[PDB]
């Protein structure tokens, strides 16, 4: 199952899960500058793509 | 279980930011002939036989 | 002790209820201005009325984005309304007045 | 004195019907993404 | 992350992307971008119009016909400009009523330059209505150069040397046409001042209490926020241009400057019309310009009279009635100031005029004074 | 100058061939829309008009 | 207000008294100098002319 794997198959499956998709978010301590979730979400995809 | 319109529209088009670019560009382009089209014909119906696009039929010769 | 210096009272407490900080949890000396002086004396709260003030602060800031109140039930009482700020900063004051006369010997 | 008037009233009436579909989409994209803090609730936990 | 070390993009990141601003700053902090906005318009639609505009008597009032007319798309150009600094001045008067109510002027540096940003603008606009040298735009300008008249000793000197003759003729259109092309340059430089001390200590909010427990950063907060002001604005604007371009304009200014005769009757424009009505309060030379500076120049002694231990006046009812028996006093001289000089806008002329006074220099100050004695301390 | 050119760098060229295409499908159709380029603009049917 | 007037501030004014007072011979001859303010450039002797 690990050799199937190329980079093809990471791109697929890692856009899968991550690209554009509303991710959790839990902070603790001094976390002032944490940034805000609007900011974290477009974080999740590029313009350029 | 078929996914709705909008679900569908997001897969094919606005997923990527390029093709989410290129149907706005396309969605302008073909936007902007049906709302010129259909804004005039609305503002000559109101004005009907007021302006010289209706009355340039009498003077032709 | 009297009855004249009741209705003092009871117009205070009227132009307490009409300022309106009060319908946002809010205290008196959460809204004071914060110049030098007052800056000092919150630098000088113990951690828990510091605490407490930012909370309170925050609360209200959130309430006023959403153009919101409490329940009326959650408003600061009048007669509840603890002065925690003023202790403070009137040392504060004492302390600069004391500089500036010492300033004009 | 004012030959632009018929055409100005056309451009009026365009302006208007752009203005009453995009006034709304760009209120609602304001809403969308203050939606996150409108909504935000908040707790104080001192310790005792 | 080179949005953060680039030279250029740092003094864009830390102005409107990542500068912190409070999270509950409501419409009336809205009026900042749009003057920016109304400033930017104003340049590109008035260079567009000086590309077929010509400074001279001559032709002057036929060159702006000439746009009008000939031009593709120029009347709209010239509807934009001129409604346009009527939007500026809608602006203008929001951003300092917002600076008052909740307390902004504290902040000395940006206000002190705020009241500078509000002369040169006057003095702008002043010289742009002259240009098209229509009836209203001569004898305007004619009142106006006259008020140096009044100064002792060198009033007449002054005059003169401002007109460049003895009477405002082809000389003063010449250099009026050049002074209000290079001042809102000058406007945008002091803007950029503006926001240098501003960014100094960020903004203040309805409160007045300080912001910094809960901040939010500018975008997309704020960024979408003032698009969707701009979109208002750009409605507000385009309902006058495209709908009622001549409400504001006066039409004495459509025939051509005569230096021989006034109008029975003449009004500026609305937005220096509360000024004009302190001018003729007084039936003293002098004396009514002197009022007429103090009128303005009232703002840069605000800070002074501040006697509130708070800040804003969202919780100070005796101050909120003082201040909006101020904006009636006003929207009153404004009205004086459109009505001819007769029984009896006279002597409501006058009583609006103190009243004026009378509020920003005794009123509010013992009005904060006593709210803070009835709130013990 | 040619420390890009090897195995790695021909892979990032063919990921991201698919994008540019793209991006230059959006200049281009964003040229002809602005500047109303009637010599592409007659064979794609329903804006033929005015 | 008032922190400023004591028996130190009153020491102050008087140490900067003749200087501020030159500062004004520098301003009042600098503006008659460069506006040509003839009332007073006729009572002092050799300027006068032209
Ligand atoms: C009009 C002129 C347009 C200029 C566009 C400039 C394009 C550009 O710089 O490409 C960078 C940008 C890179 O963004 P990314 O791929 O998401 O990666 C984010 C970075 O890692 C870095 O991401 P980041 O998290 O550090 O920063 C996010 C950033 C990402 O967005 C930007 O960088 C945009 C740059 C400002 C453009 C100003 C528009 C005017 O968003 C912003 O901060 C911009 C907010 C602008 C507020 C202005 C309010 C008025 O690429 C593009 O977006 C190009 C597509 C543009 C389509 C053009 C239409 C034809
Ligand atoms: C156009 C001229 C409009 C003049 C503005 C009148 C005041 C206002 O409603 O501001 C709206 C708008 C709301 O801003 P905000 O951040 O939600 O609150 C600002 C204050 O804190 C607001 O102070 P507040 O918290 O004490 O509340 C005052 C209240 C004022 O509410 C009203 O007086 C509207 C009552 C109309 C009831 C419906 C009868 C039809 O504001 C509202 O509830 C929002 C207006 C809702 C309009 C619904 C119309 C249907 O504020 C402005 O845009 C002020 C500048 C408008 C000048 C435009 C001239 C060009
Ligand atoms: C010169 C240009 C001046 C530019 C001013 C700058 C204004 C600005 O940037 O902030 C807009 C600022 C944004 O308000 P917001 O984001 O909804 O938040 C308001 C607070 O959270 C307050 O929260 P809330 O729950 O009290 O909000 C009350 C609700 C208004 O409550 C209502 O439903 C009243 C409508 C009665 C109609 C009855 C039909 C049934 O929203 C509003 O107050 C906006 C009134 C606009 C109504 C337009 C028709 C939709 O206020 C506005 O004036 C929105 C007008 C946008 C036009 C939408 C047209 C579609
Ligand atoms: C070098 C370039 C400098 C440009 C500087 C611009 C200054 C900003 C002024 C903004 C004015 C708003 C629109 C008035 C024109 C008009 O009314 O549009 C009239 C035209 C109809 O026209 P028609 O029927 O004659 O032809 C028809 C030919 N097919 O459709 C409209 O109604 C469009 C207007 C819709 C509503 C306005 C919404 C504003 C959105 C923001 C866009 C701003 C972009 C800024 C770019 C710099
Ligand atoms: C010098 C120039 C003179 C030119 C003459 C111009 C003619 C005047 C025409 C009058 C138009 C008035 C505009 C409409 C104002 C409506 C305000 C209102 O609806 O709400 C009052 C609001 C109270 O809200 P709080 O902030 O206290 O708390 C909210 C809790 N939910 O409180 C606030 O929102 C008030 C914020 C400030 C308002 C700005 C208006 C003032 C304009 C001129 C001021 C010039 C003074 C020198
Ligand atoms: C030589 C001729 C060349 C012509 C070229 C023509 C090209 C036309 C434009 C196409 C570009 C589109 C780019 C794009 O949409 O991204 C910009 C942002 C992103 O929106 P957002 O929804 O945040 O993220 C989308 C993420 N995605 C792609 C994975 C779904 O989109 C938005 O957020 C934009 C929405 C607001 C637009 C208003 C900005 C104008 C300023 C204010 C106007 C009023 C007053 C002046
Ligand atoms: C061309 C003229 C001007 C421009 C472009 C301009 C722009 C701005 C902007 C963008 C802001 C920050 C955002 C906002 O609060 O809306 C601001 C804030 C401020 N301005 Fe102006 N302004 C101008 C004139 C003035 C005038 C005439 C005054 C006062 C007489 C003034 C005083 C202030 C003050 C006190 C603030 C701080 C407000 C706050 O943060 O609460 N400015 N200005
Ligand atoms: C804050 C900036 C500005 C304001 C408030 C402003 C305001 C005005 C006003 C009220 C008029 C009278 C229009 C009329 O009565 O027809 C005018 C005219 C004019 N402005 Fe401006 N202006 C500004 C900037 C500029 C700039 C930067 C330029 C040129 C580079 C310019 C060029 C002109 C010209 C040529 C005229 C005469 C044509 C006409 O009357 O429409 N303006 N301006
Ligand atoms: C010609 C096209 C210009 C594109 C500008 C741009 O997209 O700026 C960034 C944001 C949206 O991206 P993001 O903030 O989600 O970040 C995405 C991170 N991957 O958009 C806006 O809100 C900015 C408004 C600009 C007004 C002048
Ligand atoms: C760089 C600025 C471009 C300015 C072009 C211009 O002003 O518009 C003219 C033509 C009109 O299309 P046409 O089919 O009439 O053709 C008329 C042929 N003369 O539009 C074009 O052909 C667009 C070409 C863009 C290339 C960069
Ligand atoms: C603020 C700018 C001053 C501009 C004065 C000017 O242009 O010069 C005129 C007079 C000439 O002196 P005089 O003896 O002819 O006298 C002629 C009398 N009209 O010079 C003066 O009197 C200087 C006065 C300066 C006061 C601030
Ligand atoms: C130069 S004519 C003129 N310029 C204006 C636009 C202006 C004056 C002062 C400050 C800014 C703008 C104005 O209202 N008038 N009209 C007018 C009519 C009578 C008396 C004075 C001016
Ligand atoms: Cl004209």
């Amino acid at each position: 199952r690990i050799a199937e794997v190329d980079a093809r198959v990471v791109r697929e499956v890692c856009s899968k899960y991550f690209y554009d998709q509303c991710p959790a978010v839990a902070g603790f301590g001094p976390i002032e500058q944490l940034p805000d979730y609007n900011r974290i979400r477009s974080g999740m995809f590029w313009l350029r793509f | 279980v078929a996914p709705t319109l909008t679900a569908r529209l997001y897969s094919l088009l606005f997923r990527r930011t390029s093709t989410f670019a290129l149907t706005i560009v396309v969605g302008a382009l073909f936007f902007e002939r049906a709302f010129d089209q259909g804004a005039d014909a609305i503002y000559e119906h109101i004005n009907e036989g007021k302006l010289w696009k209706h009355i340039k039929h009498k003077y032709e010769n | 002790v009297s009855a004249s210096s009741r209705w003092l009272e009871g117009i205070r407490k009227w132009y307490y209820n009409a300022a309106g900080f009060n319908k946002l949890g809010l205290m008196r000396d959460d809204t004071i201005h914060e110049n030098d002086d007052v800056k000092e004396a919150i630098r000088r709260l113990p951690e828990n009325l510091y605490n407490d003030r930012v909370f309170r602060i925050k609360r209200a800031l959130d309430l006023s984005m959403r153009q919101q109140i409490l329940p009326k039930e959650q408003w600061t009482k009048y007669e509840e309304d603890k002065s925690y700020l003023e202790p403070y900063l009137k040392e504060v004051i004492r302390e600069r007045k004391e500089r500036e006369e010492w300033a004009k010997k | 004195a004012e030959p632009e008037h018929d055409h100005r009233k056309r451009m009026g009436l365009k302006m208007l019907l752009m203005m009453g579909l995009l006034l709304p989409l760009v209120y609602a994209m304001k809403r969308h993404k203050w939606s996150v803090l409108k909504s935000r609730k908040l707790a104080y936990r001192p310790p005792k | 992350n080179i949005r953060k070390s680039h030279p250029l993009m740092k003094i864009v990141n830390n102005a409107f992307i990542d500068l912190p601003a409070p999270s509950n700053i409501s419409s009336w902090w809205n009026f900042g971008s749009l003057l920016g906005i109304c400033l930017i318009l104003q340049i590109l639609t008035g260079l567009f119009l000086a590309m077929h505009y010509t400074s001279d008597t001559t032709t002057a009032f036929s060159s702006v016909t000439h746009i009008c007319r000939d031009v593709n798309y120029g009347w709209i150009i010239r509807y934009m400009h001129a409604n346009g600094a009527s939007m500026f001045f809608i602006c203008l008067y929001m951003h300092v009523g917002r600076g008052l109510y909740y307390g902004s002027y504290t902040f000395l540096e940006t206000w002190n330059i705020g009241v500078i940003l509000l002369l040169t603008v006057m003095a702008t606009a002043f010289m742009g209505y002259v240009l098209p040298w229509g009836q209203m735009s001569f004898w305007g300008a004619t009142v106006i150069t006259n008020l140096l008249s009044a100064i002792p000793y060198i009033g007449t000197n002054l005059v003169e040397w401002i007109w460049g003759g003895f009477s405002v003729d082809k000389a003063t259109l010449t250099r009026f046409f050049a002074f209000h092309f290079i001042l809102p340059f000058i406007i945008m430089a002091i803007a950029m001042v503006h926001l240098l001390f501003l960014h100094e200590t960020g903004s203040n909010n309805p409160t007045g209490i300080s912001s910094d427990v809960d901040k939010i950063p500018f975008h997309p907060y704020y960024t979408i926020k003032d698009i969707l002001g701009a979109l208002l604005l750009i409605l507000a604007l385009m309902l006058l241009v495209l709908f009622a371009p001549d409400l504001l304009g006066d039409p004495d200014n459509y025939t051509p400057a005569n230096p021989l005769n006034t109008p029975p009757h003449i009004k500026p424009e609305w937005y220096f019309l509360f000024a004009y009505a302190i001018l003729r309060s007084i039936p003293n030379k002098l004396g009514g310009v002197l009022a007429l500076a103090f009128s303005i120049l009232i703002l840069a002694l605000i800070p002074l009279l501040h006697t509130s231990k708070q800040r804003s006046m969202m919780f100070r009812p005796l101050s909120q009635c003082l201040f909006w028996a101020l904006v009636a006093d006003l929207l009153t001289l404004t009205w004086i100031g459109g009505q001819p000089v007769e029984h009896p806008y006279i002597t409501i002329g006058q009583l609006a005029s103190v009243l004026y006074f009378l509020l920003i220099l005794v009123l509010m100050p013992t009005a904060g004074t006593i709210e803070n004695k009835l709130l013990k301390w | 100058l040619t420390r890009f050119l090897g195995p790695r760098y021909r892979q990032l060229a063919r990921n991201w061939v698919p994008t540019a295409s793209l991006w230059g499908a959006v200049g281009a159709v964003g040229l002809v829309w602005a500047t109303d380029w009637r010599l592409i603009l007659d064979w794609v049917p329903y804006i033929n008009g005015k």
